[PDB]
């Protein structure tokens, strides 16, 4: 079943892929992989091939690569980005060096789409909708993004949003929960809910939400709006340095939303509410959101799938560097493609 | 790119959302 592949130096690189590839062009370099658009002549589809190059130098490395292929292979959904192909011009395990991954390239991401337009509510609630509805497959499976954003959101004309880019580590800090930015406590799927309302509360108002400088400003302009900790919260904070910290602020009693908001529907701010909870475990999860009012145009409770388990035992293995590689070929070559 | 309006966009997903919308 080893399709015929065909080499080229691109950018002084070498990408060596399977004749379906075509007409590759360099659409990134990064520190984790380049990347290059292409069209995928079996499914005619505009594709990112993205070869990592560098997949065994070390055991963060390997395992790195090995979690992202395992969590890639899960995702069977409408509004996640799923594995295309995997491949690698190896033909044994021996000579096994590079890793190939083919993902769809849908639309723009939603940071280029705003850039250029000015979206309505309409948008914004079908927007939202869609990515609660790919995030309550994936928390589901017990899997937490960490790393949501709108340029971690592709989107496409007829407004279709596909969440991508997971955070495989085990602007940016803009959209990530208090709690996970200063490593406060172990983190909640919820994390990712956070985030989902700071991209709703910028697509409304057309500003971004907490755009802080470093932690601490950050932490100050979110502490504003969402009040400071109190004693429930403070309990959970296993760190004693970062409550003694929390303890030293002044405290702060949280915002009312409809001021800050003032002219949005009534609904997204309620939303709004729900999502930016400080405490994680009071924040409302992607289930419960998707049943919000806001989204009544859009939830079907028959139509809004979990995933199948995702076991994650691997996280505690301690392994060795060719271990962690075998583990990663093995899932190279059972891979099925979808239809 | 340019989302289409609402209104317009079609999809898989609006298509199902809209015939359950009229089987009611």
């Amino acid at each position: 079943e080893r399709p015929t592949f065909y080499r080229q130096e691109l950018n002084k690189t070498i990408w060596e892929v399977p004749e379906r590839y075509q007409n590759l062009s360099p659409v990134g370099s990064g520190a984790y992989g380049s990347v290059c658009a292409a069209f995928d002549t079996k499914t005619g589809l505009r594709v990112a091939v993205k070869k990592l190059s560098r997949p065994f130098q070390s055991i963060i490395h390997a395992k790195r690569t090995y979690r992202e292929l395992r969590l890639l292979k899960h995702m069977k959904h409408e509004n996640v980005i799923g594995l295309l192909d995997v491949f690698t011009p190896a033909r044994s395990l021996e000579e096994f060096n590079d890793v190939y991954l083919v993902t769809h390239l849908m639309g723009a991401d939603l940071n280029n789409i705003v850039k250029c337009q000015k979206l309505t509510d309409d948008h914004v609630q079908f927007l939202i909708y869609q990515i609660l509805r790919g995030l309550k497959y994936i928390h589901s499976a017990d899997i937490i993004h960490r790393d949501l954003k709108p340029s971690n959101l592709a989107v496409n004309e007829d407004c279709e949003l596909k969440i991508l880019d997971f955070g495989l580590a085990r602007a940016t800090r803009w959209y990530r929960a208090p709690e996970i930015m200063l490593n406060w406590m172990h983190y909640n799927q919820t994390v990712d809910i956070w985030s989902v309302g700071c991209i709703m509360a910028e697509l409304l108002t057309g500003r971004t939400l907490f755009p802080g400088t470093d932690h601490i400003d950050q932490l100050k302009l979110i502490l504003r709006l969402v009040g400071t900790p109190g004693a429930e919260l403070l309990k959970k904070i296993s760190s004693e340095s970062a409550r003694n910290y929390i303890q030293s602020l002044t405290q702060m009693p949280k915002m009312n939303f409809a001021n800050v908001f003032i002219g949005a529907n009534p609904l997204a701010v309620d939303l709004l509410e729900k999502m930016l909870v400080l405490d994680s475990d009071k924040r409302i999860t992607a289930a419960q959101a998707l049943a919000h009012a806001y989204f009544a145009q859009y939830h079907d409770p028959d139509d809004e799938p979990v995933a199948d388990p995702y076991d994650q035992s691997f996280e505690s293995r301690d392994l060795l560097i060719d271990e962690w590689k075998s583990l990663t070929y093995d899932e190279v070559i059972s891979f099925v493609p979808p239809p | 790119i340019k989302i289409k309006k609402i209104e317009d966009a079609s999809n898989p997903l609006l298509l199902k959302r809209r015939k359950k919308a009229r089987a009611l």
